């Protein structure tokens, strides 16, 4: 989940994007957040290959 | 015939009683500092001595007097109840941390130095120089009755 | 704790909360008024008494030419309370009494609202007692701390009781001094006002142990009537010579002191209320307790605020007797 | 003051503990030789049957289990679990929860000092101060051994109080069936243990009520 109070311990999404306007017609801001981990569950079937050339 | 017991005290939102929400961003109030998590000599077994609410200096070394006071440690990795970090760090390993500095309301009863001593007037005015409302008007300091 | 292999099952939960007093509220002694301004007015009309005399048929008649009035103004204190909740408080935690169920913001919000209401009720109960002593309740602000006895131009009638005098009945000193005066000065129109004695634990224990009253007490039931003469407090009760004795359990009575008031007497105690310090109701009306819940428009913090301002008034300080004794 | 700094509420505490559970079996068997060629005891010439013996043994088993449960219930009041002959579930609750026994010693030989005023000063005050809020209709109850109760009643300072108490039939309405004596004075209820579970010369005080003060767990 994003760190926003909306979804604390609620669910997950691939990409959160927010757009803000100050309501005073003088400023705006853009937000984006992500949180993920890439895991290779089986580090047994990936074999390195190094090559001596010339 | 031990009856195993676990316990906790306090939250994050009792050392920081309130914020000033800068519309333009969300990182205005905080500063990210880098400190040593596990003690420098103790094995990779010791729960470190970084209880939330300790006062740290400008370079992250824990404070010892009113001179070396810059911020209040509020990182999630040292909040009460967050104790699944035991072996994850080797001795001397050095990790980032989060301090709260500007535009904050601070509980005077929780602030302490690294040793355990409570904050004093000199430390209060030092912190209050950064624009922090250090206040002692707290309700809840007596439990249950006994 | 020995790993996920040992799947764990249901677990129970218990909780503890501070005590709340209900004696004064259960007795129905106070009235509530809702105003607009921060200052409350009190208007005490005083009547005049006289006796008619016989006259002959034809001669001069009699007349009724007496009256008195007074008017006084007072301020009102202010009592805030507020709390905030951050993301770090709820995320990645369980609810305490449900094992694996994830934590939610609503449960924490409701628990904090309950705590706030409990604290406000405790404050109100504490403030109610201060009226009996004859002074308002407003700690740490010498702007509303009023002494009613001098405000209304009265003085405390003191009925000192010596418990070391074994040969003199203590509860006959009270009968002679306090109960006589409280009835003479009670005034007419008061229906069913029962004299009540509220005493500190030490004073009550000294009284009961006095030899002149051991015989009277040993024959009193003192078993279960407390549940019918009142509704729930566990403090002891003693009733003799048309006087009701009660032990303070909240410690609001100083050790070695006791107080006597008549109960009844409509409009003897009152509670005044004023609006909150908010722009939308600065002069609209008053309420018992304001609760504001705001969740930040940026979905990162939430705030809870409570507000209430009131003053308890003892309109007739002349009718309260203060007692003290040796031990 | 109106405009100045406000107040806050920033306190809380929690605990969590885990415990084991004991085990209590009971079993019986019946052979041919027990039933054949015998009468049923209270029917003269009628032959014995297996069903009657089975039902009688079931009744005996249930009675024994009920007696065990009643015995185990008392152990909770003393502050320790009940599990004889197995030092794996014998827990002392006072140290488990980090508390200590408040002791109110009463000297019955002191004739000039009221015994039931020592209790009022020491035990009942503390039990109410530490009772905590939200508890509705909790009545202080004193459970005492026979010797302690007999010493208390005979104390001269309480003879006058007791002689004026009815002590006739209320036991059937304040409770429902036990024949143990009752004494009620100064808003305290006194009871005599009849099952011998209270050591001689000792008495215990608990508040009753207070939902979720005692519990029984099953596995």
């Amino acid at each position: 989940p994003s760190d926003t109070l909306r979804d604390a311990n609620q669910a997950a999404q691939e990409l959160y994007v927010f757009f803000k306007e100050s309501n005073y017609l003088r400023e705006a801001k853009i937000e984006s957040e992500t949180s993920f981990l890439t895991v290779n569950n089986r580090p047994e079937l990936v074999v390195k290959s190094t090559g001596k050339f010339t | 015939a031990k009856a195993h017991v676990a316990t906790l005290e306090g939250n994050y939102s009792d050392i920081v009683l309130g914020r000033v929400v800068a519309f333009g961003d969300t990182g205005w109030n905080f500063k990210e500092v880098d400190m040593t998590f596990i003690a420098d000599d103790a094995d990779a077994d010791s729960k470190t001595t970084l209880f939330a609410g300790v006062l740290v200096g400008e370079d992250g070394t824990p404070a010892t007097a009113a001179a070396g006071v810059f911020g209040v440690l509020v990182d999630r990795k040292v909040l009460p109840g967050v104790d699944h970090y035991i072996g994850v760090f080797e001795p001397g390993e050095k990790v980032p941390m989060v301090l709260a500095v500007r535009g904050l309301t601070l509980n005077q009863l929780k602030l302490k130095y690294a040793d355990g001593t409570a904050i004093d007037a000199a430390g209060i005015q030092a912190l209050e120089a950064q624009g922090n409302q250090v206040t002692d008007k707290i309700v809840g300091t007596q439990f249950i009755g006994s | 704790q020995n790993g996920d292999f040992q799947i764990l099952d249901y677990t129970g939960l218990i909780s503890t909360m501070p005590r709340v007093d209900t004696l004064l509220q259960s007795m129905n002694l106070f009235t509530e008024h809702f105003g607009r301004t921060t200052v409350a007015r009190i208007e005490r009309l005083d009547d005049g008494a006289g006796d008619i005399k016989a006259v002959q048929r034809g001669g001069v008649r009699q007349h009724l030419a007496n009256d008195r009035k007074k008017i006084v103004n007072l301020n009102i204190p202010f009592f805030p309370l507020d709390r905030s909740i951050d993301r770090a408080d709820i995320q990645n935690f369980r609810e305490f009494g449900t094992e694996n169920a994830p934590a939610t913001v609503d449960a924490e919000v409701q628990r904090h609202m309950a705590r706030i209401r409990r604290s406000h009720a405790i404050l109100k109960s504490k403030a109610m007692y201060a009226a009996l002593k004859g002074t308002s309740w407003s700690p740490d602000d010498p702007v509303s701390d009023y002494n009613y006895y001098d405000v209304w131009g009265a003085t405390q009638t003191t009925a000192d009781v010596d418990f070391t005098k074994l040969g003199v009945d203590p509860i006959e000193v009270l009968e002679a001094e306090a109960r006589a005066h409280i009835i003479d000065w009670a005034g007419d129109n008061g229906d069913n006002y029962e004299i009540v004695v509220l005493a500190s634990r030490q004073w009550f224990s000294a009284l009961i142990a006095h030899p002149q009253v051991t015989g009277a007490y040993s024959q009193y039931p003192s078993t279960q009537e407390i549940l019918r003469r009142r509704l729930n407090a566990n403090n002891r009760i003693f009733e003799h010579k048309n006087i009701l004795f009660i032990e303070d359990i909240s410690g609001n009575i100083p050790a070695g002191e006791a107080y006597i008031f008549p109960r009844g007497i409509s409009r003897m105690f009152e509670i005044y209320y004023a609006p909150s310090d908010t722009l939308r109701d600065a002069n609209q009306a008053a309420q018992e307790l304001y609760v504001f819940f705001k969740e930040s428009n940026y979905l990162r913090e939430a705030k809870i605020e409570s507000e209430t301002s009131f003053l308890t008034v003892n309109n007739r300080p002349e009718l309260v007797v203060k007692s003290t004794g040796k031990f």
